[PDB]
RNA sequence: GCCGCGA
DNA sequence: GAATGTGCAACAGCATGATCGCGGCAAGCTGCGTGCAAAAGTCGTGCCAGC
């Protein structure tokens, strides 16, 4: 499980760039999650949030 | 050294095929595998594969067969 | 008149005003002509 | 290659310490970025094959 | 006069007194029916379908008599804009009026422009064709000059030559044929992106990356001078499979 | 990433621009459908029953009015629900199909321009895949932190 | 070699003319208005702090002694090369193409 | 971001 | 002879207004609280192993 390439695959072959409107399935599929507190940062540990 | 490029210009007369053809023979000139057919005057590839092209020497039709000759070769 | 599509001939187009001979298949001559009209009228007197 | 390719700047100074003078270009990250700009609005854009 | 005209001109911004013209044969008719609405309705009857115009009297009328008036021909004295002369004369007069005129404010100051440069950005100005017939999927509505003579001659290529459809070229200003083109990448980077990105987004397009802008934005090679061998063995080898 | 709003909001993209889509597609003018995205008019949807129109534009006073006198089969929202509830109702073939019909059925300066847009953008919508509801977005995505 | 090049010795001088000796580069001035505002040259190193220009391009500059400043860009590949030496080259434009 | 400055 | 729409003009809102450099400042600092289980960490305390 080593020898693995991400940075140089990750140019990968495309043309005729598509635009169209984002579903709600869509959007969420984009999302790795969802975001529900307004804090950033946390000065007692100088980590970010949850 | 050359100061113009109008005799590679006419030798093969584009403009625009001869920066092509011209660093096809830098490359091969540069990253090994191929020595200069015209005396080398301690100057770039650059410029030796321009005296070669104006020489007549270096054009696409012959660049290609020796890329057929040399891989008939191997 | 040029007559083709997406582009224009090299006939149609006489020699490139740089240098002598006609011009040559792909040149940009679409940017060279709006410099060539937007160098002046920094010098035009309104 | 000069402005914004993460990895084509180290390859093309590694091309030119090793002598090679060879382009190997890529994807500027400021189309990436202005790509992620228009997916957060709204509108889908993507990059078809 | 002075040199913001250079930039009125290819704007092709229609001045305060147009002045209208004739059709085929400007027979002498006066008035009919004026009543309120304008003045001196001229009514030619030019053997068929009588051309109606209305004039609102404020403005001369030049000619009197019938005269044979032919089409084109100066009804009523004043400055003409260019969209009047590309519907009667003709595309080359357009080019001509436009090349003298923008010729007079740079000759005037001693400046040495070719006409090639001012023709070549006039032809970026007369695409946009607008269509008046149909049968070809096309019917009344603003589509590229390109795409409409390439159907034409495939359609007229085929047995069934009446399918290909007669159009109607228009004139655009540089700011307004710019937004105009098919691909979306390019003019949004040059003027209003909000309405260009909605009506791309709405219309789901494509840009196919073939103009300058949208490969140098990219960062591809464009596809002229050096490039312009490179963007040429890929085109085949995409028409290959 | 996302945010999940709990609550259809309207995009400031389509709403507000002199061409607005959704101002052009629903044949109502920018001024109502303004108006009722901030709760300050009412929409009613459907009543086939009552006398009230698909498309009214009733007030609160004559909401009270309608729900004394018709009580039920009125149906009528205050927020951008009410505009995706209506937006997801009609049917876009339909439409066109009787869009055109009138266009070549009645000839006439006026309304052939309003009549070609809107027909114009609902073969867009039909042939491009997309979805009118999608215009106005339940879920709002986030940029990278990075950017 | 880094550090050799920070102390800057008499072989990295030598070394630096050696690579110098035909490698183009191209020069700009601010307002690029047409395609002749930008030129490649041959660089040849003085002992100065300062670019010397050729008067008879100044014309194709618009460019005057009075102050002005310019900007120095290096064509770091064999096509790049070719191009400035084939394409943009002050050599090469002498009619301007308007 | 303001302010001043060079072509 | 009164009635019904099409053209039309004033009007309000949107979009734009050259390029590349240099030097200095002044900020921009952002939002609880709560009482308890539940957990985790800590401190005073005693332990064996090495010199
Ligand atoms: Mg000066
Ligand atoms: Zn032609």
């Amino acid at each position: 499980l080593l020898k693995f390439l991400k940075a140089q695959t990750k140019t990968e072959e495309f043309d005729a760039i598509k635009i169209a409107l984002a579903s709600p399935d869509m959007i969420r599929s984009w999302s790795f999650g969802e975001v529900k507190k307004p804090e950033t940062i946390n000065y007692r540990t100088f980590k970010p949030e949850r | 050294a050359r100061v113009t490029v109008q005799d590679a210009v006419e030798k093969i007369g584009n403009r625009f095929d001869l920066v092509l053809v011209a660093a096809r023979r830098a490359r091969q000139m540069q990253v090994g595998g191929k020595d200069p057919l015209v005396p080398e005057e301690n100057d770039k590839t650059t410029v030796i594969a321009l005296r070669e092209i104006e020489e007549g020497l270096i054009n696409n039709q012959i660049l290609d067969v020796r890329e057929r000759q040399e891989q008939q070769e191997q | 008149s040029c007559d083709t599509d997406f582009g224009v001939c090299a006939h149609c187009y006489g020699r490139d005003l740089a240098r002598g001979h006609i011009i040559n298949k792909g040149e940009a001559i679409g940017v060279i002509a709006a410099q060539s009209i937007g160098e002046p009228g920094t010098q035009l007197t309104m | 290659v000069k402005s914004d390719d993460v990895n084509g700047r180290t390859k093309m100074y590694k091309n030119i310490v090793d002598g090679n003078h060879q382009m190997e270009p890529g994807m500027p990250e400021s189309f990436n970025v202005l790509l992620k700009e228009i997916r957060s609005l709204g509108i889908n854009i993507e990059l078809e094959d | 006069g002075g040199l913001p005209r250079v930039a009125d001109l290819f704007e092709a911004r229609r001045p305060k007194e147009p002045a209208i013209l004739a059709e085929i044969s400007g027979i002498v008719s006066f008035g009919k029916e004026t009543k309120g609405k304008r003045r001196l309705v001229i009514t030619p009857v030019d053997g068929s379908d009588p051309y109606e115009e209305m004039i609102p009297k404020w403005r001369q009328l030049n000619v009197f008599e019938g005269e044979r008036v032919e089409r084109g021909d100066v009804i009523s004295d004043g400055p003409e804009a260019p969209h009047d002369i590309l519907r009667l004369r003709g595309v080359h007069a357009v080019t001509r009026y436009i090349v003298n005129e923008v010729q007079d404010v740079y000759r005037l100051q001693g400046v040495k422009i070719n006409d090639k440069h001012i023709e070549v950005i006039v032809r970026q100005m007369l695409r946009k064709a607008t269509i008046v017939n149909a049968g070809s999927s096309d019917f009344l509505e603003g589509e590229q000059v390109e795409y409409s003579r390439v159907k034409i001659a495939n359609r007229e290529l085929e047995a069934n030559g009446k399918v290909g459809a007669t159009y109607s070229r228009d004139l655009l200003g540089i700011t307004k044929a710019s937004l105009a083109t098919e691909s979306f990448i390019s003019a949004a980077s040059f003027q209003e992106t909000t309405r260009v990105l909605t009506e791309a987004a709405v219309a789901g397009k494509r840009d196919e990356l073939r103009g300058l802008k949208e490969n140098v934005i990219v960062g591809r090679l464009i596809p002229a001078g050096t490039g312009y061998a490179y963007h040429q063995d890929r085109m085949r080898r995409r028409a290959a499979g | 990433g996302h945010i999940e709003l709990a609550s259809p909001t309207a995009h400031i993209w389509f709403l507000k621009s002199l061409p607005s889509r959704i101002g052009l597609l629903l044949d109502m003018p920018l001024r109502d459908i303004e108006r009722v995205l901030y709760f300050e008019s009412y929409v009613v949807i459907e009543g086939g029953m009552t006398n009230l129109e698909r498309q009214q534009i009733l007030t609160e006073e004559q909401y009270l009015d309608a729900l004394e006198e018709f009580g039920d089969e009125f149906d009528a929202k205050m927020g951008a629900e009410a505009i995706q509830a209506l937006l997801k109702s009609m049917d876009l073939e339909q439409e066109c199909e009787q869009l055109r019909e009138e266009l070549n059925e009645t000839n006439s300066e006026t309304k052939r321009k309003k009549l070609t847009k809107r027909i114009k953008l609902l073969e867009a919508f039909v042939q491009s895949g997309n979805k009118p509801e999608w215009m106005i977005l339940t879920v709002l995505p986030v940029l990278p932190p990075d950017l | 070699a880094k550090k050799m090049v920070e102390r800057e010795e008499a072989v990295v001088w030598d070394i630096l003319d050696e690579v110098i000796r035909e490698h183009p580069v191209l020069l700009n001035r601010a307002p690029t208005l047409h395609r002749l505002g930008i030129q490649a040259f041959e660089p040849v190193l003085i002992e100065g702090k300062a670019i010397q220009l050729h008067p008879l391009v100044c014309a194709a500059y618009n460019a005057d002694f009075d102050g002005d400043q310019m900007a120095v860009h290096v064509p770091l590949t064999l096509e790049a090369q070719l191009e400035a030496r084939a394409l943009m080259m002050s050599t090469n434009n002498i009619l301007s193409p308007a």
